[PDB]
């Protein structure tokens, strides 16, 4: 028994130490909200973080960007026109060129953004206990073809991966913040006459704007009901199941413009609210 | 092209006939002799505690006293079952690990996950600081599985349909493993550290050549993708995880499916299986759960393991059969015996 | 048709192997089985003298 | 022989309290699961409730049901305060939980680092300490006793015993007791009801396309507690402004109502889904 009392000391400090460290560390995993983002290619999941990491080589790589935007054009003024045929690539410069995880600080709070990193779609199991999942998607993308397959809809292709993580088993109790993106484009694309929206969507012929609406001021008639109708699209799919445990937080944005007032950050808010408030037996 | 497509039709169809004419009789025909092992009850010995998060990896060493486990927290626990008590803590670059490994000396731990990088820690370090020995950094895909050979071989398996042989010396892969349509989920060496398998997501499983590096075998019939696979301790046989609940026994001489273990009651997916010191019992993890105990050449439940309030996503038998670990999705490790 | 034509090379190699019975394989399977039944403390409990987590 | 009748069925209310305050304390124990930083203050409340229902019940039902006691005078002391603490415990722990929602409700970003566990310890033990503090210091004393001649009478008694008290300690006790909690649980309510109705606002108008269970909830919650309890203290503090107003009769009968509360709260508290799958499963 002497042998053992001699070693028993040893594990004794070693077992202290570490629980004593790994106690400290729980505090910090607690205090900390992760989010991830979620989207379809071409999308403008880099310029969101850019924007929120805003709170050379690159010089370089814009130049790079420019000698391959004029080849692109050489390859296609009359041929910007037909942009829409052939598929082309679109502080501020900085936005405009083209696992990735930003930690950043908001009001004494901490948070954690991860980059997704591919149609398997099996690593998704892992993202089990984030506070939220941010999914972006191109609202001035409809008249587009993905490369993959020149016989898909770029626009309805978004959709059918909203569905699919939607209905998931394991993303049963994750809410989900939308962010309809290209704004900008989207305003210049419908006032012109060319390019119909009602050609590739027959439904849109039917369509009225909804009573309870608010265009910015400055908005014409065409374009609120437009883009009302994108929205109204992505939330008939969320509305159809959830049982009170999922909840979409649809927004309009412009990329170049930093209309991200907090607003992440107030989504959050009430989403661990509505979380606390329906964890008791009823409230 | 439509010649050499037909050409491959044809290969299958004799494949088929020679197998059929192997067929002498089911293992079951020749098995009905033996008796039923009975009702087996193990309880819980020793409940292992202290992870912030989810548990994935875990891995027994050569002495059968010491284990590691991987969570989702960031943190790579080495444990000591005997007396219960931490021996190392070493954090992680990355907050997302998928494997881990124990090397035979007892001398090195790996670690992998969604970073596409393997990375070796040296335990037995002069000065007593554990640090990262080597960063294996070419590669594509997460990181699905890792196996140490010896104290400079290593395999890996990932996400891109490809396994690689690794050498720790050089940090470069000596070869190179292709063949598969789907995701490379599991993986299990031989004894004699001469022959791997691994199955993939596209529902086949392939028997691979260390020195030779091209495929002997490819058997069939899954049905889903493979998520967990182990290996018979005879040499001869090894076993395949299921998504559809039904684990199914190959043998490399036979190269024929033997048996299919399957219950009415159970529709959830398999996420670990391993084998006994005799190769009696076929234990297996559930989504359900819990984990139920099978009987390898009987096809009959023999037990249920119900001490877990999470899903199991990890399992491991010691070397000379004294106790049966089982992780879960609640950070907590229990040993059963 | 580059990556076809690598692949048609492969499968005929795993054709021209060497098999045997399934009963062989069974049998050779349960001696094993009845001989290592012997020594696996899970199948038969071991003494509590004999046991190192009890 | 009415006596026969109403005692069987106060030996049944007895057990009842004791079945389901055992049921619940053993719960959090045995599974891992239950245990929660919130979970220490239910048990505090099952706890205190077990031992009223064990301790001063049966002793009141005998002596109520005999008319007479034969323990002592010291034995009398020691239950009244015995009592006394325990209805001083229960309505204390009520008031925490109250403020620990209204915590986890309001500011959900920092209810995770103003509550932990050695905080929640050390407020249960003020929370004791305080309910203990006000009913053996005052009790032992004897600075309880009031000046009257029914008061020196009952006093001279062995037999007989009953509860006289003087005016300063019954507001005294009143206001430490039932007065102090009610005014704070109110307004927290208030606050969390007026919170809920906001963001059920704001969640109703972001879909158009396809609060009664909040009000409910929060009207038996409240209601339960001040039916049980209001009236009594009401009476008791409506007993020292004048002798003739009150008999003893109505006294004990609203004390006996108001003794109910201790059985009523296991049923009303823990009603989640995994309380009632552990509670199931064993
Ligand atoms: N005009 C305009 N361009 C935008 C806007 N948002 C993003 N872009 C451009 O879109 C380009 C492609 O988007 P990226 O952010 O690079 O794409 P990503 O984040 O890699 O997303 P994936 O392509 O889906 O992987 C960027 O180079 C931006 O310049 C916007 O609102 N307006
Ligand atoms: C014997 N019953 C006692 C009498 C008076 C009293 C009680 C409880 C709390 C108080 O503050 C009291 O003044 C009752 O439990």
């Amino acid at each position: 028994t002497e042998d053992q009392r001699n070693e028993e000391k040893a594990q004794r400090e070693a077992n202290k130490k570490i629980e004593k460290q790994l106690q400290k560390d729980k505090q910090v995993y607690r205090a900390t909200h992760r989010l991830l983002l979620l989207g379809a290619g071409e999308s403008g999941k880099s310029t969101i973080v850019k924007q929120m990491r805003i709170l050379a080589t690159k010089v370089q790589d814009i130049k790079n960007n420019l000698k391959e935007a004029i080849e692109t054009i050489v390859a296609a003024r009359a041929c910007y026109e037909r942009s829409n045929e052939y598929q082309l690539i679109d502080d501020q410069d900085l936005l405009r060129c083209r696992i990735f995880e930003t930690k950043f600080q908001v009001d004494k709070v901490n948070f954690h953004m991860f980059d997704v990193g591919d149609e398997r779609r099996k690593w998704i199991q892992c993202f089990n206990d984030v506070t939220a999942i941010i999914f972006v998607v191109a609202s001035s993308s409809y008249n587009m073809v993905i490369r993959e397959d020149n016989q898909t809809n770029r626009l309805q292709e978004a959709l059918n991966l909203f569905k699919s993580i939607w209905n998931n088993r394991w993303l049963r109790t994750i809410s989900v913040i939308l962010f309809l993106n290209k704004q900008d484009l989207l305003a210049e694309k419908v006032l012109a006459g060319k390019s119909k929206i009602e050609d590739y969507f027959p439904e849109f012929a039917r369509y009225t704007t909804p009573e309870d609406a608010t265009p910015e001021p400055g908005e014409d008639p065409r374009v609120t009901r437009a883009k009302y109708f994108i929205r109204d699209e992505f939330l008939r799919i969320s509305t159809a199941s959830g049982d009170g445990r999922h909840y979409c937080y649809p927004h309009f944005t412009c990329a170049v413009d930093t209309e991200n007032i907090r607003r992440v950050f107030n989504d959050c808010r009430d989403i661990i609210q509505r979380m606390h408030l329906r964890q008791y037996e009823l409230l | 092209l439509d010649q050499l497509r037909q050409e491959a039709e044809q290969l299958k169809n004799q494949i088929r006939d020679a197998r059929k004419a192997c067929a002498d009789a089911t293992l079951s025909q020749i098995t009905n002799n033996i008796d039923p092992v009975g009702r087996i009850q193990m309880r819980t010995r020793r409940t292992l505690r202290g992870h912030l998060a989810k548990i994935y990896a875990m891995h027994w060493g050569t002495d059968s006293r010491l284990l590691v486990s991987a969570s989702q927290d960031g943190k790579l626990i080495i444990w000591d079952s005997y007396t219960t008590n931490k021996v190392h803590a070493i954090p992680l670059r990355s907050s997302w690990v998928m494997t881990c490994a124990y090397a035979p000396s007892g001398n090195y731990v790996a670690c992998g996950g969604l970073d596409n990088i393997c990375s070796i820690y040296n335990l037995k370090t002069r000065e007593g600081n554990v640090r990262v020995s080597r960063e294996l950094a070419g590669h594509t895909g997460y990181l699905s599985c890792c196996r140490f050979l010896d104290d400079n071989q290593i395999v890996t398996s990932s996400g891109d349909t490809t396994c690689a042989l690794w050498d720790i010396e050089t940090g470069q892969q000596t070869t190179t493993f292709t063949g598969h349509t789907g995701d490379v989920m599991s993986l299990s060496l031989a004894p004699d550290t001469r022959l791997f398998v691994s199955g993939a997501c596209d529902a086949s499983a392939k028997l691979w050549d260390v020195r030779e590096g091209m495929c002997r075998q490819t058997f069939t019939g899954h049905e889903s993708d493979i998520n967990a696979i182990c290996f018979f301790p005879n040499g001869n046989a090894f076993a395949t995880g299921s998504d559809d609940a039904t684990c199914r026994l190959f043998d490399l001489r036979a190269d024929q499916e033997l048996m299919t273990y399957s219950h009415d009651n159970i529709i959830c997916g398999i996420t670990s299986v391993s084998f006994s010191k005799s190769g009696r019992l076929l234990l297996a993890g559930y989504d359900d759960f819990n984990c139920n105990v099978w009987d390898a050449l009987k096809a009959d439940r023999a037990g249920v393991l119900a001490g877990h309030d999470n899903r199991v996503s990890c399992l491991g038998v010691t070397d000379d059969g004294m106790a049966v670990a089982t992780g879960s999705w609640d950070s907590f490790l229990k040993i059963w015996n | 048709i580059a990556q076809a034509r690598k692949l048609v090379e492969q499968l005929k190699m795993e054709a021209n192997i060497d098999r045997i019975k399934v009963s062989k394989a069974a049998a050779d399977l349960m001696a094993y089985c009845e001989a290592h039944a012997k020594e696996d403390p899970l199948l038969t409990p071991v003494p509590a003298s004999e046991n190192p987590f009890r | 022989v009415w006596v026969v009748g109403m005692g069987i069925v106060m030996s049944l209310i007895v057990l009842a309290i004791v079945f389901g305050n055992v049921l619940v304390i053993t719960a959090i124990a045995k599974f891992e699961r239950l245990q929660t930083v919130t979970n220490y203050f239910i048990t505090s409340l099952a706890c205190a409730d077990l031992v009223m229902g064990l301790a001063v019940v049966p002793f009141g039902a005998a002596h109520i049901l005999t008319k007479t006691w034969t323990f002592g005078n010291f034995w009398c002391e020691f239950w009244t305060s015995i009592d006394v603490l325990c209805v001083t415990a229960s309505i204390e722990t009520l008031c925490v939980i109250a403020v620990d929602r209204y915590f986890a409700i309001t500011s959900p970003f920092k209810y995770q680092s103003l509550l932990t566990k050695n905080k929640a310890r050390v407020i249960i033990l003020m929370v004791w300490i305080v309910s203990g503090l006000t009913s053996f210091l005052p009790i032992q004393m004897h600075w309880y006793r009031a000046t009257h001649q029914e008061a020196i009478n009952c006093y001279a008694e062995e037999t007989c015993c009953d509860f006289f008290t003087n005016q300063a300690y019954a507001i005294a006790s009143s206001i430490v007791s039932f007065y102090v909690p009610l005014v704070i649980m109110v307004f927290v309510y208030s606050r969390v009801f007026q919170e809920a109705k906001r963001q059920l606002q704001k969640i109703d108008k972001s879909e158009g396309r396809f609060e009664h269970k909040a009000l409910k909830t929060l009207g038996i919650i409240m209601g339960t507690f001040t039916l049980c309890w209001l009236p009594f203290f009401i009476v008791n503090i409506v007993h020292v402004i004048q002798d003739n107003l009150i008999r003893k009769e109505v006294y004990i009968l609203l004390n006996w109502i108001g003794y109910v509360n201790s059985g009523f709260n296991p049923l009303i508290y823990c009603r989640s889904p995994d309380f009632r799958i552990a509670f199931q499963e064993l």
